[PDB]
RNA sequence: AGCUGGUUCCUUCCGAAGUUUCCCUCAGGAUAGCUGGUGCAUUUUAAUAAAUAAUCUUAUCUGGUAAAGCGAAUGAUUAGAGGCCUUAGGGUCGAAACGAUCUUAACCUAUUCUCAAACUUUAAAUGGGUAAGAACCUUAACUUUCUUGAUAUGAAGAUCAAGGUUAUGAUAUAAAUGUCCCAGUGGGCCACUUUUGGUAAGCAGAACUGGCGCUGUGGGAUGAACCAAACGUAAUGUUACGUGCCCAAAUUAACAACUCAUGCAGAUACCAUGAAAGGCGUUGGUUGCUUAAAACAGCAGGACGGUGAUCAUGGAAGUCGAAAUCCGCUAAGGAGUGUGUAACAACUCACCUGCCGAAGCAACUAGCCCUUAAAAUGGAUGGCGCUUAAGUUGUAU
RNA sequence: UCUCUCAAAUAAUAACGGAGGUGUCCCAAGGCCAGCUCAGUGCGGACAGAAACCACACAUAGAGCAAAAGGGCAAAUGCUG
RNA sequence: GAGGUGUCAGAAAAGUUACCAUAGGGAUAACUGGCUUGUGGCGGCCAAGCGUUCAUAGCGACGUCGCUUUUUGAUCCUUCGAUGUCGGCUCUUCCUAUCAUUGUGAAGCAAAAUUCACCAAGCGUUGGAUUGUUCACCCAUGCAAGGGAACGUGAGCUGGGU
RNA sequence: GCCAACGACCAUACCACGCUGAAUACAUCGGUUCUCGUCCGAUCACCGAAAUUAAGCAGCGUCGCGGGCGGUUAGUACUUAGAUGGGGGACCGCUUGGGAACACCGCGUGUUGUUGGCCU
């Protein structure tokens, strides 16, 4: 019967990979952590205090909490079933920033930029993104010349 | 003795190795995978005839002994031991298990129905793919059939539908035909033991003046 | 092994600072029991440089050779510069100064192993009982700092680098010795 | 040894491949409370080399670390010692000048004066009531020797009688008697003032007068004898209350060749076709050996 | 009598029937582990703002007659 | 009495679960999940969005499976080749040699063979978290008996001002929320896919998902579950599965092959079985041959001599077997493919010829059929019957 | 009750599935700091041989950290004060 | 805070019932049938060898593919508000994988004789000693004393074993 | 460029074998009163006088050893999704999406933050 505890499976979770090997280098206290910042959690194995449990190893929350060396973040965890809230106090050495959130930022800055630049322009705007559409009047110019060649196959030999 | 292997024919479980945690497995009845004018230089016999499997199946040591006995006796008698090389590429380092129906004397008390119904470690099988070689032989281009007729009674001793493929390379060197001429026919190769020696560029100048002066002299 | 090299026009290439000092001549005495004959041991080594010898406790129970662990078999002492010099050559009258070619390390170490010590001075003193002594030398180049040091730690040489050939060298010159090949 | 080892050798970041840092020091140095964000720590970090006594202030930055203010000892020049500039006194006037230099140009200097008279009492230097609390600066020895008396510590003295908030014990500063704790306050003045290097002079001036031939000269050529270093000592720990002068350099600068120097790397047009001369050589010797 | 121990069968069914529901961005912002020591402090920060189009015009009247702060941001 | 049996009118609407946990619990409860009912608060998700909920996409994280790897750590392993080194243990030439030369071993090197669920650097797919804005961003400044700093900064609360288009895509059957602590359930069963134990099972047990449970109808002849499809009551129209007839429906007003079956020829997924291995049956393929100086089948005709050359002698001149194996004569004939006298010998085939003067021969591939393929009340493509099919493959109405 | 695997690369995940362990052990094998460099190998050193102590070079964790196993670690989390 | 219930979310607990009783259970054994077929039985494929010679007349290693379901396990679907154990007596019909008989092909079958294989179950396959016994083991005859399926067959017997 | 100190990322920085390193300098490298630490002033503590860029360190070279990245390998492997597709099954074609790895090949062999100095 069954599995259980706390770091069931956690070999390769908490396995540092090949030529990565050793003390957490200083950077990952440098970054400043901040309240409402987006927070990926990943599990750095050689910091063994303040530990995020397993299940919460890319699960990603939001800072609700700074406290004098941990960090409070807000994982929406599924149960079964009724996504309870859980803050889980982890340390920055297995806590860093979501560049999920700066994609946002980034946007703030070109779709005023692009709102400027277009106003100034009189017409028009339009700044919401638009996925890929089938595309275009194309025309292959020889050059460089035709195309002809078809393909294939014997394709044998065991 | 064992069964009969329709039961291990198919590769259906998660493979087992010969390993710390199976200690107890009794010895593979294939020794050698090599037998033959071995101690000949690659220019000597330029072919390479294979049996090639056809079929996603495991073939047996057991299998696997009786297909070698048939391809020495066949080489060795019409067209004397040392005119080849036979290599079997395949080694069996996957163990059949067998839960046998331990009830002793009718008289039971605490048997093992199914339960636990662990497989104690009887014998060892080579997993095989499709185009993966059997059989490679080498031969002078005047041995081709006597080769292949050897190749022939060898397929009946294993279990599904194997078929036999004159590879247009050298031996056991990976050079197609053309290619080993092309090389040995310069200054740049030169001889390891079954095998064949690079041609390197890398490396570099060092290794470079040696290796011309060794063919030239 | 490959290299544009040259030897580049700059003029001599000697020896400058770099020319050979002596590390420790360490002696140890090896008794296979502890009590009073590692005591006896001791003050062997402790009379003949003045300084205090330091004793190391046995690794293991090897139990062939009947000894235990933590056992303290035997006391050594490590001898550093004047003291060094004279202790050195008075053992070496003792062995004679014909060596072998192999006690030489590639890391330009060198070994006696001699019987008597009572030859190289040391009155016979019947209580403390004639014990033979480890001679190793270590040669080093003056300013060994930089592979010992704590801080700055740095892996030594090219040339400096002693091998075999240059502590068999220094040898020949001062103390005129020959190398002599068993 | 081998092809093979060289592959999974896993070898030390990089610092620890030139011994300089541990890293296991750094990471309790470095390592902020969170609590504390975006704030600029303070470490004093001295190291001994043997003719700097450089003694820096330094945090932690994403990009690199931070250097606010930096001392050398070849600056002491300027405030008249021109000679041990490996010493005692020369990393107490040395952490002076980091002290006070920080001080100056981030506006402390009326506020926290540090120990004025230099009796070499064991003082860490009081927060001033009802003002904002004084530069708190924490010592990276780094794997600088915990060694009691160093210099490491003589300049950690003197910076703290800089006016800086430098947490000490008093036991790795010079002359603590062992046995008991026991403080020899007459001990700790002897080594700011050089008073120390001063009777290496006098009782061997007597003696053995070879070692006036080598150690200690200069003080022969500027007619500084003994008892004149204790009060180049003093009055240098003045002159850098007074002054700080900053150094400006004004040069311009080349990167490329002068004259030889970085032997512009071989293009592999260049390469190729010394590899093909080479082997058109090897050809050639095997020619004539024929 | 072998029963069965555990099928996680029909589970996720269940569990879209009536939504498994995600809670709210809540602007009305909720506290726990806030090291109790920013709690009191931001209880005196609610009370002594007391509405404030006079407190910041004074305050700024402060700020242009000190001129002020070059020396915090440095140290 | 937690057990078994039974429980008394109807219609309408919605509609389960055999799972979680704990329990002398495991034939049962409680509990959570699923279920209904009762409603409530607001609908730019509301009555004449710049607020979301949750699915794609996008952006931003995670992972050690599949695969791959072993000349990558760990764990297994095969083959030669080349070698230092006295590390050699034997020998030969040596009294002996750290002498020359073989021989064989530990290591060492570059290759090489083969593998892992309890190995993995590497490393997918499919998965799982968070974000895609007025509950946003940016400018400016207020409290701080704190945390905190030489900062009444930062960190929050937060006041004030700036902002073209609200800042992926479909949608919302309106959604969220509360009460009942509600029943019913706590015995599951089956299939695709993935899998563990087991030879296996209509077997025991997971993962994901759908059914069945609670589901007929049409279809699979039949059938709880497979297919198609979810059913108010009817007309008319059209589909899935089929179409000789049974049985609604072209023995097609189309078409090209394949197959002829003496004892389950064959006849629609699941599926009610069929192989390993064979076939100069038949059918289409692939590759290599002999050859106009007449070939290939098939006759005619030589098949010897140097020389019982010779070793096995038990007997072998060619031939129970073999080291071997070359000349000569030549058109060509193996010191020999067999038949066998115990031998000699007589026969044979290669080799070359007379005729044949232009076709054919060998080794492979795989369809149907046949062999393999035998079992028991009489018997089953579901039936009749079907052979240029009503079979089998493909194709068109 | 716990590790590794099963377990199908988040997490969850069962069988009388596989390989195993837990009821204790410890004032350090806790806590902290300083110094050190181990597994293993090469080479020297009477007594010393393959292994004793002494000495140097190399060496990504191959050791050691009570114990099961798997993670983690090299101026340490190990070892020694 | 400690002392503890290891059935470890926490009863305080020994046997036996073939003298038994009840409430139930095909959620569950024994037993018929069904799946399976390792194990059993029967039949092949390849062929190293046996066999004077000559691999296959008759045989056949090491291997390997099946079929049968009549061995025995594995299972528990159905049956426990009852499906009448085993044998022997009696009586049935079929099946072959044919021992005999018919007609035949093989043979290292000369004759005699037997062995192998085929179409074939139309027709035989028995009388006893002992065992409860199928099975087994023996005796005797006849050219020959083949093997299986409806766990056949207890309102048919017997009740001998169980 | 170089050098220092303090570092980030973390082998393009390692390894191996040579060559070279001017100047402010690290280093090489010396002395042992004192403090202090060591069996030993090797380290460590101190004094900084005489030498030297050989080494560390740095750079430069190397068809090296290793390490990175891209292609190649390979749309293969593998796999999601589908069929009243095939095959006796084992499994396998097709069809809609996604997509490796070893290997081989090429090209690089530390870059850069702060702060001070030196500049060939």
């Amino acid at each position: 019967t069954n599995s259980k505890g706390y770091r069931r499976g956690t070999r390769d979770m908490f396995s540092r990979p090949f030529r990565k090997h050793g003390v957490i280098p200083l950077s990952t206290y440098m970054r400043v952590f901040k309240i409402g910042d987006i927070v990926d959690i990943k599990g750095h194995g050689a910091v063994q205090k303040g530990l995020p449990y397993k299940a919460y190893h890319g699960k990603t929350g939001r800072i609700f909490n700074v406290t004098q060396h941990a960090v409070g973040v807000i994982v929406n965890k599924r149960v079964r079933g009724k996504i309870l809230a859980k803050r889980v106090n982890v340390r920055i050495e297995h806590i860093h920033h979501s560049k999920c959130r700066e994609d946002f930022l980034r946007r703030v800055k070109e779709n005023e930029r692009l709102l400027k630049e277009a106003k100034e322009k009189g017409q028009w705007v339009s700044l919401k993104r638009q996925p890929e559409q089938p595309k275009k009047a194309h025309f292959v110019k020889k050059l460089e010349e035709p195309i002809a060649l078809a393909p294939i196959p014997y394709e044998f030999i065991a | 003795g064992r069964r009969p292997a329709r039961c291990y024919r198919y590769c259906k479980n998660k493979p087992y190795p010969k390993s710390r945690f199976c200690r107890g497995v009794p010895d593979p009845k294939i020794r050698i995978f090599d037998l033959g004018r071995k101690k000949a230089t690659v220019e000597d016999f330029p072919l390479c005839v294979h049996l090639v499997s056809d079929e996603y199946e495991q073939l047996s040591s057991e299998a696997l002994e009786a297909g070698r006995i048939c391809c020495n006796k066949y080489l060795v008698k019409y067209c004397g031991k040392d005119q080849f090389h036979i290599r079997m590429r395949l080694h069996p380092f996957h163990v059949i298990r067998i839960n046998k129906m331990l009830s002793c004397a009718g008289a039971d008390r605490l048997q093992t129905g199914m339960r636990g119904a662990f497989g104690k470690p009887q014998g060892t099988v080579a997993r095989v793919r499709i185009g993966q070689p059997i059989m490679s032989v080498r031969s002078s281009d005047r041995y081709k059939a006597q080769v292949i007729e050897a190749l022939r009674r060898a397929k009946f001793k294993f279990p599904g539908r194997q078929k036999i493929y004159v590879s247009k390379k050298w031996g056991f060197t990976k050079y197609e035909r053309e290619r080993y001429e092309e090389l040995r026919d310069d200054n740049r190769l030169e001889p390891d033991g079954c095998n064949v020696k690079y041609r390197p560029e890398h490396g570099p100048i060092a290794a470079w003046e040696k290796a011309q002066r060794d063919v030239y002299a | 092994m490959a290299a544009v090299t040259k030897k580049i026009k700059r003029d001599p290439a000697k020896n400058p600072m770099r020319d050979l000092h002596i590390r420790k001549l360490c002696l140890n005495i090896c008794v296979g029991e502890s009590g009073d004959r590692l005591t006896r041991a001791a003050k062997v080594l402790e009379q003949l440089t003045g300084q205090q010898p330091v004793f190391s406790k046995a690794r293991y129970t090897v139990r062939s050779f009947g000894i235990r662990r933590n056992e303290k078999i035997a006391v050594h002492c490590t001898v550093r510069g004047a003291k060094a010099e004279e202790i050195l050559e008075r053992g070496l009258k003792v062995r004679e100064y014909e060596l072998r070619r192999e006690n030489f390390s590639s890391t330009g170490n060198f070994g006696f192993g001699i019987q008597e010590h009572i030859d190289l001075g040391i009155k016979y003193d019947p209580s403390i009982g004639i014990y033979g002594l480890d001679f190793y030398v270590v040669l080093g180049r003056p300013g060994y700092n930089v592979n010992h040091r704590k801080r700055k730690s740095g892996t030594v040489g090219f040339q400096h680098r002693l091998t075999k050939e240059d502590a068999m060298k220094w040898f020949q010159q001062k103390y005129d010795g020959i190398i002599l090949n068993t | 040894k081998n092809k093979q080892y060289f592959k999974r050798y896993q070898v030390k970041f990089r610092r620890r491949r030139e011994g300089k840092t541990d890293y296991y020091a750094r990471k309790r140095l470095t390592f902020q409370d969170k609590n504390k964000y975006n704030t600029p720590k303070y470490r004093l970090i001295v190291r001994l080399s043997n003719k700097d006594i450089t003694v820096q202030i330094a945090y932690a930055r994403i990009e690199g670390d931070r250097v606010v203010c930096a001392a050398y000892s070849h600056e002491l020049p300027k405030y008249g010692i021109q000679v041990g500039l490996t010493n005692y006194a020369a990393a107490y006037c040395t952490g002076l000048l980091v002290a006070r230099r920080v001080l100056n140009k981030l506006g402390l200097d009326s506020l926290y004066a540090g120990c004025t008279e230099v009796t070499g009492e064991e003082f860490n230097v009081e927060p001033v009531d009802d003002g904002p609390g004084a530069f708190r600066c924490f010592l990276d020895v780094g794997l600088a020797r915990t060694t009691t008396g160093a210099r490491v510590f003589g300049a950690m003295k003197g910076a703290v009688d800089g006016g800086l908030n430098i947490p000490h014990s008093v036991k790795r500063f010079p002359g603590y008697s062992a046995e008991t704790k026991s403080f020899n306050a007459d001990v700790h003045r002897a080594h700011i003032f050089g008073q120390h290097v001063a009777d290496y002079m006098r009782s061997l001036e007597e003696e053995d007068e070879e070692s006036f031939k080598r150690q200690f000269s200069r003080y022969i050529k500027l007619g500084i004898r003994a008892d004149d270093l204790e009060d180049i000592y003093k009055k240098a720990h003045q002159a850098i209350r007074n002054d700080p002068t900053h150094k400006v350099t004004a040069k311009k600068s080349s990167a490329v060749t002068k004259k030889r120097w970085n032997a512009k790397k071989l293009t592999n047009e260049q390469r190729k076709t010394k590899i093909a001369a080479h082997k058109a050589a090897y050809v050639a010797k095997l020619q004539s050996e024929t | 009598a072998k029963s069965k121990n555990h099928t996680n069968h029909n589970q996720n069914k269940k569990a879209h029937r009536n939504g498994i529901k995600r809670p709210l961005r809540k602007r009305h912002e909720s506290t726990l582990g806030m090291d109790v020591k920013f709690l009191i402090n931001q209880r005196y920060a609610r009370k002594g703002n007391l509405s404030r189009e006079e407190s910041v015009k004074r305050y700024n009247e402060r700020i242009a007659s000190q001129k002020g702060k070059p020396k915090p941001v440095t140290l």
